[PDB]
């Protein structure tokens, strides 16, 4: 059916930096996407919803430029708490499937 | 006696939000929108009120 | 809407003819952050710059366009004697002779119909005392300069009608808590101290207010944070003297200070219920 | 309007007063200076 | 293209009265524990509102009521409804409902919501339908026939797909909704509120404010509106026309807005608890002038009153002789500056109206009198003085 | 909303009873018009959707391993459950609950996105 | 553009006149004394400051 892929993995930085992740597709899925972050030891939140829109008092500075097939996510600064795994999930067809997952950790 | 001093003081504060015929009721707005030589015409109306 | 604006392009090399700004200083437009800006334009006679102005509605050229008495904006016109002018005479411009009444401020109407001075229904027959309302302008370069058409644009700002969208070129900085400093949030200029709050706002809520119509809480545009505004300390001052004959020593009383905003203090400090006193034991 | 005479609790003017009593309504009358003796 | 259905009955429209509902936040400021007075558009308490039905049941003594006519818009509209299933998808807003004008649209088709301020052409009774026993299984999907025309237009929108339940049950209503539509300047603002209920009939009584939801830059001319409904399968084989098919169990209400003066109550978290219409009962008026909900024993003064005149009388002399105005102005001799040219005007009805448009003059300045009010005003001892002067010496 | 509390057994041998149940407090289930489901994640690895359930039936199942997956909801209490009597040899994971976001307008559900999750305990095999 | 309070033009980027001023201004036509058919360039000004 529809399968999603994430190109980067294990991207590291320090407190003052700027990173970027990208999630690829294989079909149309115009402007419908979701993101998640799984803080270790807990259950994931939602933060970004659809494409380029926030949700429920997120600390902001997290924006994802829209596109037609392959999308992107960027941040402008890092904190000693932003350390987790990130996922991308589509919301177009019914047999909904998640992506692989990218790891981010400071050094 | 206590109530009467309450009404007199409150009305004094409430008068600070009246245009008095000017274009605005804030001094900082006037000083940041008009040139010097045209300011004194509008300020003098607020002082005299 | 929603576009960063500049005005040096309209100021330095404008090479314009008429430029009058009402209710605002032309050399200060960059600092303002207004909303709901409009651009309206048309074509008019060369010598007819006297009609487009607030309060002036005593001309027939003001029976087909209106300007509010309390208007905010500027009117810009420039000369046009070559591009829109033809020697033979352009016939593409039609005007109305007269109307039943006068237009409301910023009122528009369309269509044309044969006017009847009396009650006789000409309806195109054009009987006695019937005249068509359309008027034709002929343009001749040989005429005086006030007869060929000029192009004019009118701007109409709307202050405090919405949160600031169109803002000029300004550079963001960092935030500092305590130690009251100057600030400027979207034109809401003020002086005071900023600190963290606990008042749960609403997602459609950005400003704040108090019982005495005083601003209390502001929302940070960059980081969607809410704060609190209070004025930093002030008060009166009094002097105690035993009379000049006895001696020349004195003491000072500060009205409402936690004596430690005081600047020049040494020893022999003492805080009372009224205030703080330095100079006695 | 009633014929009886009562005390003063809500003044009106020219010797008329209003009071709430019990069904339950609002009455108007003329005030009484005091008991005769 | 749509179809024309004729199976309904006749039934009086009737009215009903609306309790204390229709309060909304009028601005974007924040307050707490403060009573404030605001002046804006509102819906008066205890006012009549039209009451509509859409119900079909029974075949011996049943009734087929199906309400969706045209209604005016005026300054504002208050809308509400109660139901169990998902009925009344949306509304159509227009001014004449044809191609030559532009009319906005809101649509719900069980998968997406479509907003398109545009031009269209609607038929007599546009609607949407649902089907039972789809023969394709999973049940309850059908089509819609509303507009038979379109055109390229300025703004359009589409929302993220969603999945909905389309069953339709029977029993007491368990939902309620409210909407307030107002058009100001060139924007379109809407408000909403949702609340569970366990009532069988009629609007309840209570208090609940509304929150702004969407604002749109449109700027179209809006004067009228109409409502969209739904229907189940006909469970028969007619010619697909002259049949209203099956009607559900829902109703809706319509009111209007007027300028009123209110005072509001707040709380430490914000929110609104109650309010008072200054112009409602004499008692409620005194509450406004004292900024409180509780008053004690005493007598107070509130306002004044006046008698309004109902006629106008104008008294003038009944002479109508014209005056020599043209012969003075159209003279071919005139005079010089050495002797002033003096000519009196008296005993003649004037006409200064033609001296404005048909005068064809260059400079016209009036001092001490409004130029457009000469006809209404009158004077005496009027003269006529003129002299010859240079062109640049007029100032 | 301080909700989705989950409980279940610890150790289950291959091909024997497996039972999970999720209790919600702070809003009830019958009154709402939303959707519910589960999500499973083995140690490491990612995460994969397992099903979705609406009150009064109308379930939905992933194409894989669909055969022995059943979702049942009882309105008496605020609970629902899933049954896998015969287990896949590699079902060891941590099982979560979920709720589907509400439609922005009106009162419908879905949008195919979840919020207000809850902690899941664990399941082991053999 | 030689008038107190009217300083809104580049014509006053080379000469200044205070708003608080007392005095008189006089001017006259000069079309022959300093005007040449070929064209003089002795009139010097500044573009910006
Ligand atoms: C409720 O209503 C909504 C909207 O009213 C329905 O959603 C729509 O459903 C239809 C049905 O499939 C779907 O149509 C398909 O669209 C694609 C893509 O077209 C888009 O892109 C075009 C540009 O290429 C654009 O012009 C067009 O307007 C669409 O936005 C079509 O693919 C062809 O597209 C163009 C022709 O437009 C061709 O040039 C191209 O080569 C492709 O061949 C398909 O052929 C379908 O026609 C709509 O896309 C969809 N709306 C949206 C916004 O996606 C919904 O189905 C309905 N539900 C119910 C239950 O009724
Ligand atoms: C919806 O309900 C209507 C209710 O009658 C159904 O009937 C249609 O009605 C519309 C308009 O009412 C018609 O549209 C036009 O009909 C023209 C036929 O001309 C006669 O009928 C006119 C309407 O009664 C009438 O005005 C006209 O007099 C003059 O006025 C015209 C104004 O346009 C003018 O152009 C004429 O020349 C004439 O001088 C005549 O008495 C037709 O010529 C037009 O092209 C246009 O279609 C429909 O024809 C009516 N249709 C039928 C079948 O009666 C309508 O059917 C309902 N719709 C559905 C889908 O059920
Ligand atoms: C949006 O579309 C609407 C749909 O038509 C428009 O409504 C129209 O508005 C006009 C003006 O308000 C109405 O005209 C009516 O005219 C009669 C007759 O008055 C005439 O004579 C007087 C005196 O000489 C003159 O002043 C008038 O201009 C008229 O020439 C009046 O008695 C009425 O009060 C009213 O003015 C139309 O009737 C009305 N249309 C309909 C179908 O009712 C509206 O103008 C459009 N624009 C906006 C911004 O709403
Ligand atoms: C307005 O907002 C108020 C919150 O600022 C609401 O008051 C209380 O809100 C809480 C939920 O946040 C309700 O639940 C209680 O929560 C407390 C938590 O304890 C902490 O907060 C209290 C607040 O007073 C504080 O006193 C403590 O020291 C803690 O810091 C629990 O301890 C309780 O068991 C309970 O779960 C409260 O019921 C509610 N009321 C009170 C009196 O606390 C308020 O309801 C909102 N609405 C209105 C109209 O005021
Ligand atoms: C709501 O409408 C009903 C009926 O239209 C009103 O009831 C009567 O209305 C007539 C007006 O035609 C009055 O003359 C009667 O006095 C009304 N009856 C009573 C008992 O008052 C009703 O008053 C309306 N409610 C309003 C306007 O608030
Ligand atoms: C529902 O009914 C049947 C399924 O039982 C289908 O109808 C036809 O399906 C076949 C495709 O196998 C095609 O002939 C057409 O697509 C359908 N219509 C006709 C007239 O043959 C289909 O799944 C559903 N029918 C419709 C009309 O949607
Ligand atoms: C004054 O300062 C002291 C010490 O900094 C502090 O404890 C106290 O709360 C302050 N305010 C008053 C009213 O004393
Ligand atoms: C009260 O006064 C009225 C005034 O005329 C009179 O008609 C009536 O009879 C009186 N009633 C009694 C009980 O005296
Ligand atoms: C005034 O004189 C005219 C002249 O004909 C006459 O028609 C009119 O009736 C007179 N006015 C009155 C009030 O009689
Ligand atoms: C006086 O001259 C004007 C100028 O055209 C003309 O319109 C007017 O009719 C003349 N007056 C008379 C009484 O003819």
């Amino acid at each position: 059916d529809i399968q999603m892929t994430q190109s980067p993995s294990s991207v590291s930085a320090s407190v003052g930096d700027r990173v970027t992740i990208t999630c690829r597709a294989s079909q149309g899925i115009s402007s419908w996407l979701a993101w998640y972050q799984q803080k270790p030891g807990k259950a994931p939140k939602l933060l970004i919803y659809a494409a380029s829109s926030l949700q429920s008092g997120v600390p902001s500075r997290f924006s994802g430029s829209g596109s037609g097939t392959d999308f992107t996510l960027t941040i402008s600064s890092l904190q000693p708490e932003d350390f987790a795994t990130y996922y991308c999930q589509q919301a177009n067809s019914f047999p909904l499937t998640f992506g692989g997952g990218t790891k981010v950790e400071i050094k | 006696v206590v109530n009467q001093n309450a009404q007199a003081l409150n009305t004094l504060v409430k008068q600070l939000s009246s245009n008095f015929g000017a274009i605005s009721s804030v001094l900082n707005d006037i000083l940041s929108r008009l040139d010097p030589p045209e300011a004194e015409v509008q300020i003098d109306r607020l002082i005299t009120g | 809407s929603n576009c960063v604006a500049d005005y040096s392009v309209l100021y330095n090399s404008a090479s314009f003819s008429t430029f009058k700004c009402y209710g605002v200083s032309p050399t200060k437009l960059n600092d303002l952050c207004f909303t709901n800006v409009y651009a309206d334009s048309f074509v008019i006679r060369g010598d007819e710059v006297r009609q487009i102005a607030p309060g002036q509605t005593g001309k027939i050229a003001d029976y087909n366009y209106k300007l509010p008495d309390d208007f905010t904006g500027c009117v810009i016109a420039w000369n046009s004697n070559n591009l829109d002018s033809k020697v033979g005479g352009n016939y593409n411009y039609l005007y109305r002779l007269f109307r039943k009444s006068n237009l409301k401020p910023f009122e528009r109407d369309i269509s044309t119909e044969i006017y009847q001075a009396g009650s006789t229904p000409c309806n195109g027959v054009e009987g006695f005392n019937c005249y068509f309302p359309l008027q034709s302008y002929g343009f001749q370069p040989t005429n005086g300069v006030g007869y060929q058409p000029y192009r004019v644009v009118v701007l109409s700002f709307e202050l405090l009608h919405a949160p600031a969208t169109v803002c000029g070129p300004k550079k963001s900085t960092n935030l500092v808590k305590n130690k009251c400093v100057n600030f400027n949030f979207n034109g809401l200029t003020g002086t005071g101290v900023l600190t963290e709050s606990n008042k749960k706002f609403l997602p459609f809520q950005q400003f704040g207010r108090d019982i005495a119509d005083t601003t209390d809480a502001v929302r940070d545009p960059q980081t969607l944070e809410i704060l609190d505004i209070t004025p930093c300390s002030f008060g009166g001052v009094s002097v105690i003297t035993p009379g000049t004959n006895t001696s020349n020593q004195v003491a000072v009383l500060y009205q409402d200070v936690n004596c430690w905003r005081v600047y020049s203090t040494g020893s022999n400090v003492f805080q009372t219920r009224a205030g703080c006193l330095i100079g006695a034991e | 309007h009633v014929n009886n005479s009562y005390e003063c609790d809500i003044p009106i003017g020219a010797g008329i007063c209003a009071s709430y009593q019990t069904s339950q309504s609002i009455i108007a009358y003329t005030m009484s200076l005091g008991a005769e003796n | 293209q749509c179809v024309n259905l004729t199976t309904r009955t006749q039934l009086p429209p009737a009215y009903t009265n609306s309790f204390t509902r229709g309060v909304y936040y009028p601005d974007k400021v924040f307050r707490s524990s403060v009573l404030h007075s605001t002046q804006d558009l509102f819906l008066p308490f205890f006012s009549n509102v039209t009451w509509f039905h859409a119900i079909h049941v029974s075949g011996t003594n049943g009734t087929k009521r199906f309400d969706n006519p045209v209604l005016p818009f005026n300054d504002g509209v208050y809308f509400a409804s109660t139901e169990k299933s998902n009925i009344i998808r949306g509304w159509i807003f227009g001014t004449t409902l044809d191609s030559k004008t532009q009319s906005l649209l809101i649509v719900n088709n069980a998968t997406n919501v479509v907003i398109k301020v545009c031009e269209f052409q609607f038929c007599n009774d546009p609607f949407l339908g649902v089907y039972y026993h789809k023969n394709n299984k999973s049940w309850m999907e059908s089509e819609f026939r509303v507009y038979s025309s379109a055109n390229n237009c300025t703004f359009e929108y589409v929302s993220q797909p969603f999945l909905m339940d389309l069953e339709g049950k029977q029993g007491n209503f368990k939902n309620l909704r409210e909407f307030v539509f107002k058009n100001i300047d060139g924007y379109f603002k809407i408000y909403s509120k949702h609340t569970p209920i366990n009532l069988v009939r009629d609007l309840p009584q209570g208090f609940s404010a509304l929150e702004p939801l969407v604002d749109l830059p449109i700027g179209i001319n809006i004067t009228r509106f109409q409502t969209l409904l739904a229907l189940h399968r006909s469970y028969l084989t007619p010619g697909d026309s002259s049949s209203g098919w099956t009607a559900g169990a829902a109703a809706y209400y319509v009111g209007y807005l007027q300028p009123r003066t209110f005072l509001l109550k707040y709380n430490e978290n914000g929110t609104i608890t109650d309010a008072v219409d200054c112009a409602l009962d004499p008692l409620s008026e005194t509450k406004c002038t004292l900024k409180s909900f509780t008053v004690e024993k005493g007598i107070y003064q509130t306002s004044n009153f006046r008698v309004q005149p109902t006629e106008s009388i104008v008294r003038f002399p009944n002479i109508t002789n014209l005056c020599p105005f043209g012969e003075v102005f159209n003279a071919t001799r005139f005079a010089s500056v050495y002797a002033w040219n003096r000519k009196r005007i008296s005993n003649c009805v004037a006409d200064y109206s033609v001296l404005y448009n048909s005068a064809s003059f260059s400079t016209f300045k009036c001092y001490g009198v409004s130029p457009t009010k000469l006809n209404d005003l009158c004077f005496t001892n009027v003269y006529a003085d003129s002299f010859v002067i240079r062109g640049d010496e007029v100032r | 909303q301080v909700q989705l509390q989950e409980s279940g057994p610890g150790l289950v041998k291959p091909s024997e009873t497996l039972s999970l149940t999720c209790t919600v407090s702070g809003g009830s289930i019958s009154s709402s018009s939303y959707y519910w489901g589960w999500i499973r994640q083995p140690p490491g690895k990612g995460l994969e959707w397992i099903g979705s359930i609406y009150y009064s039936g109308s379930t939905y199942y992933n194409p894989s391993l669909k055969s022995r997956v059943t979702i049942s909801v009882d309105t008496s209490k605020n609970q629902f459950s899933l049954k896998l009597s015969s287990v896949t040899a590699a079902d060891t994971a941590v099982y979560y609950c979920a709720r589907c976001r509400p439609e922005y307008y009106f009162g419908s559900g879905s949008y195919l996105d979840f919020d207000y999750w809850g902690q899941g305990t664990l399941v082991t095999v053999s």
